[PDB]
């Protein structure tokens, strides 16, 4: 009964900001697929990307919400969560 | 016995001590409680890495903290163990010998 | 009775996205022979293309859907399918 | 009872100037988590952060001012304070 699905993807030019959203009816961000964050609201960041994401959840709305700083081209990718595998959302940076 | 004895002890302290020995066969017995990064709610995934990452991966994703603890925490535990064992080697002998010559009948 | 039919190539400039249809009546891309990628929704790229091409299939249609993004002059070459041996279509990059 | 908020925050940009401020209802100040800097009103700074920022409090408003000068791209971070931790406030520099 466990769905998640991702949102707030889209092509964001260089230096923009990038907000990903997934619903949930301990997460884990994924990349492609390589580890990029973890939330429990001790929060943990893989050193290739430290210092340029931020990470939070809200109980109330069920939803975990990945705040993205400075986006370059070289990080253009497909994200999936993980809590099961999230469907993904392509990010692209022109 | 003396010298039947003497022989292997010295292979077990070394290795015990090295102690690469006692990590490569002891590693996957880690416990990931105490590690909140090792949740893998998937429950076979995580063996598969614990037993893993102590021979060659490398492969730095900031679980390398992890690892070197824990290889850490293995390393100690192996040294102490030899430590351990040397003693009572030592205890084991020192009373045979005394038994020894308790128990001869002879002078 | 099985015919694999290759479409959706042409001329793409630098920086360009261009999307690669196999028809089916487990697959592999090839490009010219050299590996490219693999599908199963379990997906495997080559390190030469990695972080670039995104592959996925629907099994309604019976296509295969290659997606790649930021096309450079370097990699115009030939790209056949694999799953018996694909056509193949041209792909320039001027 | 004890709650600690963080005030002051938003974007700068190069060469700019920025004031934390802390409310209290010893105090150490980290960013995202490195350690910053120290206050007792001796005063303590990382080096890596060292003759860029100053750290003073008062006891007549229960709060802790963090001065900071001449930011630049390299320190965009999320900086909280410790005295409990507190919620932290995320600064970013174009």
């Amino acid at each position: 009964q466990v769905q998640l699905v991702e949102s707030g993807g889209g092509l964001v030019q260089a230096g923009g900001s990038l907000r990903l959203s997934c619903a949930a009816s301990h997460m884990r961000w994924y990349r492609q697929r390589e580890w990029v964050a973890a939330i429990y609201a001790g929060t943990h960041y893989a050193d290739s990307v430290k210092g340029r994401f931020t990470i939070s959840r809200d109980n109330a709305k069920n939803t975990v919400y990945l705040q993205m700083n400075s986006l370059k081209p070289e990080d253009t990718a497909v994200y999936y969560c993980f809590v099961y595998i999230g469907q993904g959302t392509q990010v692209t940076v022109s | 016995t003396g010298r039947a004895v003497i022989a292997p002890l010295t292979w077990l302290a070394v290795t015990l001590l090295t102690g690469t020995y006692y990590e490569c066969a002891a590693s996957e017995f880690a416990s990931v409680d105490h590690y909140p990064m090792f949740d893998n709610v998937s429950a076979s995934k995580r063996e598969e890495i614990l037993a893993g990452f102590p021979c060659c991966r490398s492969a730095p994703s900031d679980v390398i903290l992890v690892r070197d603890e824990i290889a850490l925490l293995h390393r100690y535990q192996s040294q102490m163990l030899g430590w351990i064992l040397i003693t009572l080697a030592t205890i084991a002998a020192l009373v045979s010998c005394c038994v020894a010559k308790c128990c001869s009948p002879l002078t």
